[PDB]
């Protein structure tokens, strides 16, 4: 259904997250 | 419980040994099948056993789930759906092997399961029931309302083993669906003595169950209406309520006017050929039934004539088809059946062949029979213009008067008709064993028994009337004598006789 | 004989599959452990 | 705060008693009789007749006529979708008030309304069609399963209208999914004066009328 | 600023005249009189005939007679669609604004 898009989009939005989070540990 | 009726259902008491014999003796046996498939009409009781069923077995508490409901619009998310509803035993058959308990598993409306999605779904459905590996720990349990629309693949042998059917309950089984539904009743004194259950399943018929509940249900909402006045303000009997008793009334009501049934029956009209009954306004008509008599023993008796036939004659007006059923009714055999041409409005001349060669067709079957035919002349429709009429039907008749029927069966054949010139004249005379004649009124003293049989006339308008008519003959038939009654009794007392006399001269005549 | 005039059709489709996102967070991934080992 | 007058109804005298007395006797009474009798409620009322008869008026005063919550109208065949296997979603979120509620609250909940229309716009024979991909088929099984199925619901009414009850699938009407089958017809001279003088009487009420009428 | 002599038509005099007095007369008298009778108006006409005698050409005009939002014009089957489901969205689009504004804004 849309439900299995939006949390793939969910889950992709943590994902940018994280990428924020390590790059400001390797700054 | 095997008992059949202690759990609220009846009427299928061999069909649930079946299933005690068949589907679970294995288990019960000391130390299989893993197909089921119910079928039959809407109504008679399928989720009550279902339900029944799944508190039955000392087995875990069954999965119900839906027909329509195993989809979804995103290709994947079905078959993950049939993978969770299928994974439970997986792992008990990991951890336990042989030794592990039983699985049910329910589907309601599967017939919307078989019909592109429906082919992969049902694939899915069918590997994992009877695929690489076998589980002897899953049972399917399916049912429907029209097993036409099943996949053939789906009930093959190793998959859907055990096919039961429902039907509809016999009077026993009425019975015992109404002893169900009025236990409570009975048990709360609600219901009134003059009640008579065993009236009830004579009079409904072919109620299919689920009717049997909702014609109860209407008995009751009458019985509870009529105390309750409801108009400017509602309000009800209160206390007076308290000892509603329901009476035979209202299952009366309830049974004419609604929950009516929803199959069909048929319609006789037997009785359409006699509407005067049979009186002996003279002694020819007992002649008529002797020989009638007579004929109807030959027929009985003789071993090398197993076709017998008669024609009756007689000048119209004279009642010839009366005596005709009269006599067909005497004899009292198996099979009796009237071809008229009433039916027969508008036909081609091959519709009232291939109706013929059918009453004949089911009249061979039965040991011994007998068969009328009325006005012929209209039958095979005749004009004296020309003459015109058809040359199929003519050959019909005159070859299924002279076709023997089946070894060692009998057949008669009656025939009535008021033209026999004309059949002399076609040749079809000759076909035909014997001839009997039916005559008309002659004599003034015939005239005057016929009015007293029919009482219509006293003593004073019947010595007039003998006095105008002992000195004269007649010649008339009894429908139109009827006919001319009927048109006379519509003027006062004064000019009944004067009318009688003045239409019988206008249309008295001589043969 | 009776020849059937012809026929006429209608359709139902069906969800897409763009499985695109999948690609985008593979990506991230591969960066994130990139500055994971450059930061050891 | 109710009337019989208050309705508007004219020439549908014995049908509204009739269908008060087979449908709403069983919920007025008090509990303890009702529980000693041991009944349950009729789930369904179809009406049918010629156009411009009466039957859609029925259906709302009925509606407005009772308490809890106001119906859910569905506008003919609102319910199709493109999408695979998205119908059948729709007909299930009708009922999910009278699911929730019927669990959280037993026998002592409120009444739910469901006013169908133009029934025969979705429920046709579901042999009968052709290859149209097998929507309505689906639909028909869905419907007919939740209406009465192996979960039971009990605190639920369904109004059907229609103007050709012969193309409606039989498995539908028996008794406890749609018992109640009236037919509103035309009316008769006491009907057709009942009706002028209902559609009259604010005219007779304002001096607008003359007396020659 | 509306005027008969303007919109130029010929030849249908009574028709204008039968189709003023049953449509458009509800909705010019002053609206306590319309209350106290309590009356709803009319919603349909149809008109019919053999081709070319002025059918198109009164709808165009009484389009253009009016003051109010302008006509959705629908050209033959506009409305035919080839997926499931989707004429009937395209016929429940035309009664969209009439609803909300229903609505919103009461009589
Ligand atoms: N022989 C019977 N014994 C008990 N109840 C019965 C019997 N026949 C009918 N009923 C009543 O009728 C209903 C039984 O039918 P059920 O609810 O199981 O539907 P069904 O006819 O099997 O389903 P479907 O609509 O899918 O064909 C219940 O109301 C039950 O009370
Ligand atoms: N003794 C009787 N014999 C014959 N018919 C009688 C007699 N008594 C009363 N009836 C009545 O007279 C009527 C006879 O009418 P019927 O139609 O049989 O006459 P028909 O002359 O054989 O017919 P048709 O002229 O149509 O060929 C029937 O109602 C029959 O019940
Ligand atoms: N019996 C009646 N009493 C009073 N008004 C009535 C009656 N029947 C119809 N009307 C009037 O007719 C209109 C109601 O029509 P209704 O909605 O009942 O038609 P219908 O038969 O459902 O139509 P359709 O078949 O087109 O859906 C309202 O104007 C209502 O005032
Ligand atoms: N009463 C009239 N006065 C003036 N011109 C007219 C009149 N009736 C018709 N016409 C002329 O003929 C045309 C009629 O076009 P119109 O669309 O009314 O025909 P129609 O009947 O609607 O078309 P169709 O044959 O497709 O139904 C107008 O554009 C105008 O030029």
């Amino acid at each position: 259904s849309k439900q299995a898009l939006s949390e793939i989009e969910t889950r992709h939005s943590e994902i940018i997250k994280l990428e924020n989070s390590i790059r400001e540990l390797h700054d | 419980d095997w008992n059949f009726e202690k759990m609220g259902i009846g009427g299928l008491d061999k069909e649930f040994s079946d299933i005690f014999r068949r589907a679970f003796a294995s288990r019960v046996f000391p130390p299989h099948v893993k197909g089921i498939l119910l079928y039959g009409p809407p109504g008679c009781g399928k989720t009550l056993l279902a339900r029944q069923i799944g508190k039955m077995l000392n087995a875990r508490e069954p999965k119900v789930v839906n027909g329509p409901e195993i989809l979804n619009k995103y290709v994947g998310e079905s078959e993950a759906n049939i993978r969770k509803l299928f994974a439970d035993a997986e792992e008990e058959q990991r951890r336990l092997g042989a030794n592990s308990g039983l699985h049910i598993i329910i589907f309601d409306e599967i017939d919307a399961i078989c019909k592109g999605v429906h082919d992969t779904v049902v694939n899915q459905l069918l590997s994992k029931i009877d695929g690489v590996e076998q589980l002897n720990n899953i049972l399917v349990i399916g049912m429907t309302n029209r097993p036409d629309l099943i996949d053939e693949a789906l009930l093959r042998p190793g998959r859907l083993e055990v096919k039961m059917e429902i039907g509809l309950p016999d009077e026993k089984g009425r019975l015992q669906i109404l002893h169900i539904h009025t236990a409570r009743m009975r048990g709360h004194q609600l219901l009134s003595a003059d009640v008579d259950i065993k009236e009830l399943a004579v009079e409904t018929k072919n109620f299919s169950g689920a009717e049997l509940e909702g014609l109860v249900r209407a008995a009751q909402s009458t019985a509870m209406n009529r105390h309750i006045k409801a108009s400017t303000k509602v309000e009800v009997d209160m206390e007076k309520a308290e000892s509603l008793q329901v009476t035979r009334g209202d299952f009366l009501a309830s049974l004419e006017n609604d929950i009516k049934p929803a199959f069909g029956t048929n319609q006789e009209d037997y009785a359409s050929y006699i509407m005067n009954g049979i009186i002996k306004w003279g002694d020819p008509v007992t002649r008529v039934l002797d020989d009638g008599e007579l004929l109807v023993q030959q027929t009985k008796n003789s071993d090398r004539t197993p076709l017998v036939s008669v024609l009756l004659e007689g000048p119209p007006h004279s009642g010839k088809t009366a005596l005709a059923a009269k006599i067909a009714e005497e004899s009292n055999f198996p099979f009796i059946k009237i071809c008229s041409p009433d039916k027969m409005i508008g036909f081609s001349e091959t519709a009232k062949c291939q109706a013929m060669k059918k009453i004949f067709d089911d009249a061979y079957k039965s040991q011994l029979s007998c068969v009328v035919v009325d006005d012929i002349e209209r039958l095979l429709d005749y004009v004296p213009i020309g003459p015109r009429f058809s040359n199929l039907v003519l050959q019909a008749l005159l070859v299924l008067l002279k076709k023997a029927p089946p070894q060692g069966r009998k057949l008669l054949i009656i025939g009535t008709t008021s033209r026999k010139d004309v059949l002399q004249e076609m040749e079809m005379l000759n076909a035909f064993s014997t001839t009997i004649h039916v005559p008309n009124i002659a004599t003034g003293e015939q005239l005057l028994e016929a009015l007293e049989l029919l009482g219509n006339f006293k003593d004073k308008e019947r010595t007039t009337i003998a006095q105008q008519v002992k000195g004269k003959k007649v010649w008339i038939g009894i429908k139109k004598l009827l006919m001319l009654i009927e048109m006379s009794l519509q003027m006062d007392p004064e000019y009944r006789v004067r009318k009688f006399l003045a239409l019988l001269r206008e249309e008295g005549a001589s043969p | 004989m009776a020849e059937d005039a012809d026929m006429r059709n209608e359709l139902e489709e069906m969800q897409r599959r763009a499985d695109q996102l999948a690609d985008e967070s593979l990506e991230s991934t591969r960066r994130m452990l990139q500055l994971v080992e450059e930061s050891k | 705060d109710w009337n019989f007058e208050k309705m508007g109804i004219g020439g549908l005298d014995k049908e509204f008693s009739d269908i008060f007395r087979r449908a709403f006797a069983s919920r007025v009474f008090p509990p303890e009789i009702v529980e000693q009798m041991g009944c349950k409620h009729v789930k369904g009322i179809l009406l049918y007749g010629p156009p411009g008869c009466g039957k859609t008026l029925l259906a709302r005063q009925i509606g407005k006529m009772l308490n809890a919550r106001e119906p859910k109208v569905v506008n003919g065949p609102e319910i199709l979708n493109k999408y695979v296997g998205e119908s059948e979603a729709n007909i299930r979120k009708l009922f999910a008030d009278a699911e929730e509620e019927q669990r959280r609250l037993g026998a002592n909940s409120g009444l739910h309304i469901i006013i169908f229309d133009e029934i025969d716009a979705i429920c046709k024979q579901r042999g009968s069609m052709a290859g149209s991909t097998g929507v309505h088929d689906t639909v028909v099984n869905q419907l007919l399963s939740k209406i009465d199925g192996v979960e039971q619901l009990n605190n639920i009414l369904v109004i059907g209208m229609t103007n050709r009850p012969d193309l409606i699938d039989e498995a539908l009407l028996r008794p406890g999914r749609l018992e109640v089958k009236m037919e509103i017809g035309l009316p008769d001279e006491k009907g057709r004066l009942q009706i002028l003088h209902i559609h009259t009487a604010r005219m007779r009420g304002h001096q607008l009328l003359s007396a020659d009428v």
